[PDB]
């Protein structure tokens, strides 16, 4: 399995933001896939998670533009969150559960990561 | 960040080294569902300890987890010189709801 | 006691009769229950993983 | 000992009034192959007897 994130350069303030990681020598269903983001200075708070089949779940102190999706036939997961202010502007991780694939408490596999310097 | 650390750790090789990371009832003490994290500067973090007491496959067993009530401590034995990572724990909140800690940078 | 009979197990007529029985009970289980015959139509498949 | 380690989910389809169709919606976690075991030495004995 391997996680290579995307995102579009530097984002304008009222822009909103779209991220992508795809996946490879994966299936992108029946597998937890959540979204990890960290400041500069100190981070990892995770923003969503979600599954093919079973019920998703997002932070509280984020769900009001937390919209994201999965693609099946590309084989891709899609944060697209909207609202941005300066003051969130972090790198972002993209993971996936273990082998059980009902877990979403630890993240063995990790990606690469982007910057996605808010301007 | 309710889950909260001291900020950083020190000590002298062939010592060991333990991590407090605390929480409210409702949080650490509703489950079992804690976890501890490593990561260097310019790396992602990978899973050292995972479900409080047990460990992936393929990682030294210098690192445990005790679960004291609603706190939980790591202990590192027998540290040396490429063991200076940052070391973040989480655990669940219902809902599945994760919730990080500060970090703890330990150096040596 | 003091009684032999004659048996043969490869022409007795119970085997007969429970192989009819059971194939009546399993035809008679499958009238109530759904008829798939809309299913017979072009599919388009492709693999599960990649 | 048999075993299907596959973790199916069951989908309902309405194909009429009243006629439902169960499909198959996905599999959670790691695809594997269904397979069966028996013991070795029991076997070996149970040909042997036959064998006699
Ligand atoms: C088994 O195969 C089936 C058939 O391919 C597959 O179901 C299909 O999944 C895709 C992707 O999830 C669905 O396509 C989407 O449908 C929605 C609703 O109509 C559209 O809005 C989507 O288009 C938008 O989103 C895309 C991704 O963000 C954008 O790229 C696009 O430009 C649009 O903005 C998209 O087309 C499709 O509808 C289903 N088909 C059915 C019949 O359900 C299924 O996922 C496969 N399962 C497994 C386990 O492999
Ligand atoms: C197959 O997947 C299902 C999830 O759809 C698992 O169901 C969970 O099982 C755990 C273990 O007891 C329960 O705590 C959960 O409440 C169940 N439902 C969920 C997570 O929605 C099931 O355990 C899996 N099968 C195996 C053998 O692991
Ligand atoms: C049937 O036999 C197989 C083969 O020995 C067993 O699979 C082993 O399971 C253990 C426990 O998870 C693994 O450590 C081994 O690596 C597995 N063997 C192989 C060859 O991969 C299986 O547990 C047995 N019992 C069943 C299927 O119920
Ligand atoms: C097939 O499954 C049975 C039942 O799970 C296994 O029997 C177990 O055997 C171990 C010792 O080998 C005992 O400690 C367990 O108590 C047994 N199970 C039960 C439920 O009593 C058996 O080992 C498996 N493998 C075979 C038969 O090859
Ligand atoms: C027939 O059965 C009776 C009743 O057990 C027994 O007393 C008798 O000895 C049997 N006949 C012979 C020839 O053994
Ligand atoms: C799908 O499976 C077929 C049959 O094994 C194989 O030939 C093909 O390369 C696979 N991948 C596709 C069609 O993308
Ligand atoms: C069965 O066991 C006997 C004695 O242990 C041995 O000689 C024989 O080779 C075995 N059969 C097979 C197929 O291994």
């Amino acid at each position: 399995v391997q996680l290579l994130e995307s995102g579009p350069g530097l984002v304008r303030p009222s822009e909103t933001l779209t991220l992508t990681c795809s996946v490879f020598n994966s299936r992108v269903s029946g597998y937890y896939y959540s979204w990890i983001r960290q400041p500069p200075g100190r981070g990892l708070e995770w923003i969503a998670s979600t599954h093919f089949s079973l019920r998703p779940s997002r932070n509280p102190s984020l769900l009001s533009r937390v919209t994201t999706s999965i693609d099946t036939e590309r084989y891709q997961v899609f944060l697209n969150m909207r609202s941005v202010t300066a003051a969130d502007t972090a790198v972002y991780f993209c993971a996936r559960g273990d082998a059980s694939g009902w877990r979403a408490d630890y993240f063995p596999h990790w990606g690469q990561g982007t910057l996605v310097v808010v301007s | 960040s309710v889950l909260t650390q001291p900020p950083s750790a020190s000590g002298s090789p062939g010592q060991s080294v333990t991590i407090s990371c605390t929480g409210t009832s409702s949080d650490i003490g509703a489950s079992d569902y804690v976890s501890w994290y490593q990561q260097y500067p310019g790396e992602a973090p990978k899973v050292i300890i995972y479900d409080v007491t047990k460990r992936p496959s393929g990682v030294p067993d210098r690192f445990s987890g005790s679960k004291s009530g609603t706190t939980a401590s790591l202990t590192v034995s027998g540290l040396q010189a490429e063991d200076e990572a940052d070391y973040y724990c989480s655990s669940d909140a219902g809902r599945h709801t994760l919730l990080f800690g500060g970090g703890t940078k330990v150096t040596v | 006691e003091n009684v032999t009979e004659e048996f043969n197990m490869w022409k007795n007529n119970m085997v007969e009769q429970m192989h009819t029985d059971i194939i009546s009970l399993w035809d008679q289980s499958l009238k109530p229950c759904v008829k798939l015959t809309p299913l017979c139509v072009t599919l388009q498949c492709t693999n599960v993983t990649n | 000992n048999c075993t299907r380690p596959n973790n199916n989910t069951r989908k309902s389809i309405r194909i009429g009034p009243g006629q439902a169709f169960y499909a198959t919606g996905d599999i959670i976690g790691d695809i594997r192959q269904a397979h069966c075991n028996v013991s070795k030495a029991t076997w070996n004995e149970t040909l042997g007897k036959v064998v006699k």
